[PDB]
DNA sequence: TTAGAGAATTGGAGAGTGTGTTTTTTTTTTTTT
DNA sequence: CACACACTCTCCAATTCTCTAA
């Protein structure tokens, strides 16, 4: 009856006047209308969409927040409503070629704790839910219609602007023709069509999460969960990213009998961690300006380690990262630094690869014995929805942009080795397969942690400690050999720090003095790499020129002596190898020269793999 | 109604009829509430008031009855129940309903019904001797879990929006039978597209396993038989693939098409109705610990001999081999993982590795750790694989896309991983267990899978010297034939030689022929029962955590150094940084033994023995003794301090005579808590105060 | 005693409604190479 | 979508029941 529409008539004015009402700030300084001035401003710049926090909400009128939580299907189309009311109220008069109001999107934020997964239980459903986790798999945005109109094939009958139910719901048409006599013929079966012309509709994506890693029981794998996103939470995710999600768990409305397959409904995304606010910006220009910044970035590099100075350093210009480049015949220089730590057991390379996933703007770890050729360039299969051959992206595709920590470089086979050259060097994967054709990007760098060919260095074998190819091994801008140096006091001082460390665990995690912290550095780096794309000034390029030919002297003389080649070969990616190192290292200062002391930086760096060589 | 005198007397009616009319079911639902009221345990105490009681402390909704209670209290009951399983379970669940609500008022806002679980049924059957004659009734059998769906949400109680007008049909009840068709709607007759009102319908969880026979219990190149069976609400995630359960249902009938087009006869699909699952794994939860376990376990742990109780309780049925079950116990225990400031994880497992001679008891002793362990994964040699043992990337059996499956060290992931002829492994499969020791994880790259499961297990390996029998003329490094990475991976490394000596010899005789006696068909300290031991260990690794204050860190670093400098020495085993946690988490592993919250400077000191003795035991023959004077006079063997406590003794009597001339035992323990040697009890226990005739009486406190 | 004219019951023709359909490649894994 | 099968319902008229005359 209509009184159900009286109730939605309330209800949609007491949104209206959420969203004209609440304000935020106190009267000693001042107040501005939060959701008003967000509504203008989006409004205006086209993006007709605002984001509402359920706390406002609640604490300007609860009894709305309830019916959200409880039935926020019905609920929030209203406030959908509402929204556009307050948005033509806001903005009217509009310019020419503004004058016809849009719809706006509601989406939603908490400061609720969330729920995992697995306590998504029936009693839920249709109810608002917030769960973290991975984004593994998205789709491609396509169409679905928010408004139809439907036309009868014999008289032509037209019902106009059907409301479509957001979500995987679809929408039954007429079993028979509606509001007009039962003539002759009274109806063939499905009397109507959909018009062509007159559908209105959005975008729309799906996407796998699946369960955190650390909120998986113990022995079970991790679960997945169908996420649907519509209008502008499209394409703002991508398989690797973390999120917590604000959605609807629903059942899909078209084994067992009375089974129906679950989804949510996602009305809110914050990603866990595209944008630097202002702050946080000119902060940044802060940190860059200082004049240690190169030290503070090295100390903040795995904290938690003990020693290894130079390694630290190498992988903050890993981190950071040359500059890409592309010359005038269309040739690409690569950017991204290649660096392959290799020697003596429990020496902390494989936490140094753990600190560098999670430091990383961009990372992915991976086991050299766990994976393959195509998991970790690019794997092609056929579709069950579909029988068509398909790309999936591996390790290379998915850390495009960032770096690909290979623990156990070693064990990995050969023939899967030999996989990763062209993505290495060329920062590309030509994939031919099953008639498809095509070459992706694979824009990311290599940090590789391997041990000795008979564990430890055993310095007698010299080159016999290397199985790696000339091949693989100049594809590496630093080979840092690692040795574990038995001394009396550094004993003493790793032991007493490995105890400390042990023992700090329950001291609340206090900030620190002269560090960043990962979450500020992981921002830093991201912003330095968008920012900033360095190039050698002239004197320095001289000195490396020079520098570069003197070593290639040394290195051919030392084969000479030995009357044997080197495992690691001294060539022009060596050379290019300095040249990226010197660009990150200004890339950490943003400055647009590469300096003589930065040049000189790279080459002691340098000259430690050229230890490592000869 | 009046109440029913006699139900025993069917008077022609069966079961099912007879309990589904209104008299016999108000008499069967007044008998279990009283059932559930009045039953009480050997003790006299009330078992269902606790077990009620826990339920509601966590909101658990599902009450465990053992039918051998009830068929002890309530005969009757226990006739009718295996006969018209639904019915009587359905009244159950209301009684219990009614006495909980009883116990709790306000419990309605936590659930809105009772399951009533029913446990030790003795109708037991094997899967392949299930017949028509068990149909509806409710059976019990064992089998091995080899496939479960996701959680599915399962309409309960649909509602139906009517295709043209307003009206909500009612509410119809899924069966598990056949879809439920709505029919017309009452208002206006019209039977078009309806479709289902999510918001006003009620929703149960579903999960469809399959079961298979054991692979023990099928015979060799036979086939498997299988079973559905259908877990409802709380059931649901009672298992995962790999799993062997016992499980009592309803074993269920229902007509399928295309089944009988399959076979050309009307053969009807059957299903089991799952209303227990019970791990046989895990006998014995957390959750089962009733205040009489905890009670036993807690004033136990108040023995103060209670760490070599716990040590002669592993594999006692083994002569000897005393660093063995010390090494056993603590990684069978285990430590704390850590991660100060989120970034830096380092694991809390220890790692065991058993190497020596034939004929040693060390196949034994992994198969004892097997037994006694929740979550214990026994393989061995060849008959393990890299992708075995880590994870494995199969084409999904019916839907045929790529899926990732668990592998023994992540189905191990708070379990124990026994790897048995560990040397006789492939290389390539021996180095897939690297990450997993290590970082606790296994990371997988295929066929378009790119992630890190959890694998945070403990590794306890045998293995056999190069030619089989231990050479004391080489070092363990010189004669093992494994690698730095891997020997560096394992915290507790064990030599076990099989040496002639015939007073040894004599004893161990003696003590095997013995045991053979014992066990037919039919070190001092006496041990623990291995069902109390299985409890005091769930109890001490779930309900226990310790934390370290301090552990006074020059003591160990001074010994990680010069233990450095031997391994360079000598080259018997590197020593790299793992040790030194590895000293952290044997403390913390001894602290859980002793049931302490706080580790202290006890733990320490045994963490210490363990790491020098087992570094000794790695050295040649002559070498053994000069690295046995080295670490034991310059460091830690704290092997006890009497003389300070009996000159204290001494001093405190010879103050007090002369203060009387011209309660000691408060008096010597307030200045042996003045200064750091609080282990008072070994004082108790030793000579020096006993030639010196002092006594001691906790009662009356005089010395 | 037969049978024929008027009224009521049963056989089935046909009008109307609803349902179902049109070898191939890449990747893994164990064993065998 | 659309063209064959499969199934139900209704109406029409042909046969049999009842009462009368040859
Ligand atoms: N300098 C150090 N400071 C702190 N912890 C350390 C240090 N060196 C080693 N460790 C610890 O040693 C353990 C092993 O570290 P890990 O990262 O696996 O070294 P690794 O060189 O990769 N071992 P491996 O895989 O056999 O080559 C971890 O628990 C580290 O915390
Ligand atoms: N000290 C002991 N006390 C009791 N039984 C023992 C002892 N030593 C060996 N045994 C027995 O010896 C038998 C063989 O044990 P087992 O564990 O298979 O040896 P093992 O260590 O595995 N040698 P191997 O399999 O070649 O590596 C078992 O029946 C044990 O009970
Ligand atoms: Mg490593
Ligand atoms: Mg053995
Ligand atoms: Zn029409
Ligand atoms: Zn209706």
């Amino acid at each position: 009856a209509d009184e159900g529409q009286a109730r939605k008539s309330q209800l949609q004015r007491r949104f209206k006047e959420f969203l004209r009402q609440y304000r935020v700030g106190t009267d000693r300084t001042g107040f501005t209308f939060k959701y008003r001035d967000e509504l203008k401003r989006h409004y205006n710049l086209g993006e007709y969409w605002i984001e509402v926090e359920m706390e406002d909400l609640a604490s300007f009128d609860e009894d709305l927040a309830d019916y959200l939580y409880k039935q926020p299907a019905e609920h929030l189309q209203l406030l959908e409503e509402a929204a556009k009311e307050v948005a033509d109220e806001v903005t009217r008069p509009r310019p020419s070629g503004e004058e016809v109001l849009q719809d706006i999107q509601v989406m939603l934020k908490s400061d609720a704790s969330p729920s995992s997964i697995r306590s998504l239980k029936s009693d839920m459903m249709s109810h608002l839910v917030k769960i973290p986790g991975i984004i593994i798999a998205a789709s491609a945005v396509r169409a679905k219609a928010t408004r139809i109109s439907i036309q009868c094939r014999s008289c032509r009958n037209t019902l106009t602007n059907i409301a479509m139910r957001p979500g995987l719901e679809g929408y039954a048409l007429p079993r028979k023709c509606n509001t007009d006599q039962a003539g002759r013929p009274k109806c063939p079966l499905d009397p109507y069509f959909i018009m062509p012309d007159k559908c209105k509709c959005v975008d729309f994506q799906t996407l796998k999460l699946q369960e955190l890693p650390d909120a998986v029981p113990h022995g079970e794998m991790p679960r997945h969960m169908q996420l649907y996103c519509d209008r502008y939470l499209c394409d703002k995710v991508v398989p690797g990213n973390r999120v917590t999600i604000m959605g609807i768990y629903s059942i899909k409305k078209f084994v067992g009998v009375g089974i129906r397959s679950s989804y949510i409904r996602v009305l809110g995304i914050q990603v866990d961690t595209g944008a630097v606010s202002p702050q946080e910006e000119e902060e940044f220009r802060r940190l860059a300006a200082l004049p240690n910044v190169y030290e503070v970035i090295s100390k903040s590099i795995a904290p938690s380690i003990f020693g290894g100075t130079d390694m630290k350093k190498a992988i903050a210009c890993l981190l950071f990262g040359g500059s890409r480049k592309r010359l005038p015949d269309g040739l690409t220089r690569r950017g991204d630094i290649n660096l392959l730590m290799l020697g003596d057991p429990g020496t902390a390379k494989s936490q140094l690869l753990k600190f560098v996933e999670k430091c990383s703007p961009i990372g992915v770890y991976t086991s050299g014995k766990g994976s393959s050729a195509a998991g970790l360039t690019a794997s092609v299969m056929r579709d069950p929805s579909s029988r068509n051959f398909i790309m999936e992206g591996g390790a290379m595709v998915l850390a495009d942009g960032g770096v690909v920590c290979i623990d156990e470089f070693d064990k990995m086979r050969e023939d899967d080795r030999v996989a990763i050259h062209e993505a290495m060097e060329q920062q590309t994967i030509s994939i031919a397969k099953a008639g498809i054709t095509t070459t992706l990007n694979s824009r990311c760098s290599v940090l590789a942690a391997a041990n000795s060919v008979f564990g430890r260095w055993d310095e007698t074998k010299g080159e016999d400690n290397i199985d790696f190819m000339p091949t693989i091994l100049s594809r590496f801008d630093m080979i840092f050999i690692v040795k574990d140096e038995h001394n009396e006091e550094r004993d003493v001082m790793l032991a007493k720090h490995v105890i400390t460390l042990h023992v700090s665990a329950l001291t609340q995690t206090q900030a620190v003095e002269g560090e960043i912290d990962l979450a500020k550095l992981k921002k830093f780096i991201a912003y330095c790499r968008v920012k900033c794309g360095p190039r050698l000034s002239a004197e320095a390029a001289e000195k490396l020129k020079n520098r570069y030919i003197i070593m290639r002297s040394g290195a051919r003389q030392h084969e000479r002596d030995s009357d044997r080649r080197s495992s690691i070969p001294i060539t022009v990616r060596q050379l290019e190898a300095i040249v990226r190192i010197a660009e990150a290292l200004s890339k950490m200062k943003l400055q647009p020269f590469a300096t003589e002391a930065d040049v000189e930086e790279a080459l002691r760096l340098f000259q430690v793999s050229t230890l490592d060589a000869a | 109604i009046e109440s029913i005198e006699n139900l025993e007397d069917l008077k022609g009616h069966s079961v099912r009829e007879w309990v589904s009319m209104a008299g016999p079911r108000l008499e069967i639902h007044h008998r279990f509430k009283n059932f559930l009221r009045t039953h009480v345990d050997s003790h006299g105490h009330n078992v269902f008031k606790e077990r009620i009681s826990d339920m509601c402390k966590e909101n658990r909704e599902s009450l465990v009855v053992n039918y051998e209670d009830l068929a002890a209290r309530e005969h009757v009951l226990a006739y009718f129940l295996p006969e018209a399983p639904a019915e009587l379970l359905q009244i159950f669940d209301e009684a219990a309903l009614e006495v909980v609500l009883a116990m709790y008022p306000k419990y309605d806002r936590i659930t809105n019904h009772i399951h009533v679980r029913i446990s030790h049924l003795p109708l037991v059957e094997e899967l392949r001797s299930l017949r028509q004659l068990h149909l509806n009734q409710l059976i019990r059998t064992s089998g091995v879990v080899t496939s479960c769906t996701g959680v599915l949400p399962q309409l309960s109680m649909v509602k139906y929006n009517c295709n043209k007008c307003n009206f909500v049909l009612g509410p119809f009840c899924q069966s598990q039978n056949q879809e439920v068709k709505p029919g017309s709607c009452p208002e206006c007759q019209s039977a078009g597209p309806f479709e289902v009102n999510m918001e006003e319908t009620i929703y149960q969880n579903y999960q469809r396993i399959r079961i298979q026979e054991s692979p023990g219990k099928v015979a060799a190149g036979r086939l498997p038989r299988s079973k559905d069976a259908i877990l409802l609400a709380d059931l649901v995630d009672s298992c995962k693939p790999g799993d062997e359960i016992e499980l009592t249902g309803i074993y269920h009938n229902n007509y399928d098409g295309s089944l009988n087009t399959a076979n050309g006869f009307p053969v009807f699909a059957t299903v089991i109705l799952a209303n227990h699952v019970a791990k046989k794994d895990n006998k014995v939860a957390v959750g089962e610990l009733t205040d009489e376990d905890v009670k036993m376990i807690t004033s136990l742990s108040k023995d103060q001999q209670i760490g070599e109780k716990i040590f002669a309780s592993i594999a006692p049925s083994i002569y000897g081999h005393e660093d063995i079950k010390r090494g056993l116990a603590l990684a069978l225990f285990g430590g704390e993982p850590k991660n100060p400031g989120g970034k830096h994880k380092v694991r809390g497992d220890i790692n065991v590795l058993l190497c020596g001679d034939p004929g040693t008891a060390k196949s034994q002793f992994l198969k004892y750790i097997e037994k006694v362990s929740s979550r214990a994964i026994f393989t061995t040699g060849q008959g393990a694989s890299a992708v075995g043992l880590t994870a494995y990337v199969q084409r999904h059996p019916v839907s045929r896309e790529w899926t990732l499956e668990a592998g023994a060290l992540v189905l191990a992931d708070r379990g124990v991983c026994l790897i048995d002829e560990f040397d006789k492994m492939n290389d390539q499969d021996r180095t897939s267990i690297h990450e997993a020791m290590e970082q606790q994880s296994i990371s997988i790259s295929k066929a378009g899978i790119v992630t890190s499961l959890q694998a945070r297990c403990t590794v306890i390996a045998a293995a056999n010297p190069i030619g089989g029998r231990y050479d004391p003329s080489l070092t363990f490094s010189e004669n093992v034939d494994l690698t730095e990475p891997i020997i560096s991976r394992f915290d507790i490394l064990c030599v076990v030689r099989d040496t002639v000596d015939p007073v040894q010899d004599e004893m161990l005789a003696r003590f095997v022929v013995g045991s053979h006696v014992r066990h037919h068909p039919s070190y001092g300290v006496e041990p623990l029962p291995q069902e109390v031991l299985k409890k005091y260990i769930i109890y001490a690794k779930e309900r226990v955590h310790p934390k370290l204050n301090q552990m006074d860190q020059d003591k160990v670093a001074k010994m990680y150094s010069d233990l450095r400098k031997e391994s360079m020495a000598t080259g018997s085993i590197p020593i790299t940084v793992r040790h030194i946690e590895s000293m952290i988490r044997m403390a913390e592993a001894h602290a859980r033994i002793h049931l302490r919250d706080y580790v202290i400077e006890d733990d320490v000191n045994m963490a210490i023995r363990v790491m020098l003795e087992s570094f000794i035991d790695t050295q040649k023959f002559s070498v053994m003794r000069s690295m046995r004077k080295t670490f034991a006079r310059y460091l830690s063997f704290r092997r006890d301090n009497n003389e300070l406590l009996l000159f204290i003794l001494k001093q405190l009597v010879a103050e007090q005579v002369t203060y009387q001339r011209n309660v000691p035992e408060k008096d010597l323990v307030d200045k042996a808590r003045q200064i750091n040697i609080h282990n008072l009890s070994a004082f108790y226990d030793s000579e020096l105060f006993r030639m010196n005739k002092f006594s001691h009486d906790l009662k009356r406190k005089m010395i």
